[PDB]
């Protein structure tokens, strides 16, 4: 940068989808209880239909 | 506010068969066998109770 001879990265650059500097809490988090859930319920389905 | 609660009599499980193993096959398959032939259904059966 012009002014700061200590401004300098990597080429690294990318961010974080979080929430008030804690750890993401992404889509597939908020989806996968149900998801869990709904494979238990189809084992409890696909048991039913083999019986 | 719980579910409607069964009120169950263990009186015609099989001899020689414990409760949670017969309770067990019976979630598994759906047919729980019984024994209307055990001693203590005799007296329903010959007469002498209810």
């Amino acid at each position: 940068r012009l002014n700061n001879p200590s401004r300098c990265h990597f080429g690294i650059v990318g961010s974080i989808y979080n929430l008030n500097d804690s750890r993401p809490f992404s889509l597939v988090d908020m989806m996968k209880p149900y998801n869990y859930l709904y494979d238990a319920i189809h084992d409890r389905l696909n048991k039913a239909i083999a019986s | 506010n719980w579910g409607s609660i069964l009120e169950l009599d263990l009186s015609k499980v099989p001899k020689g068969w414990d409760v949670g193993k017969w309770m067990y096959y019976a979630r598994v398959n759906h047919i729980a066998v019984i024994d209307s032939f055990k001693e203590g259904t005799i007296g329903a059966s010959t007469g002498k109770l209810a």
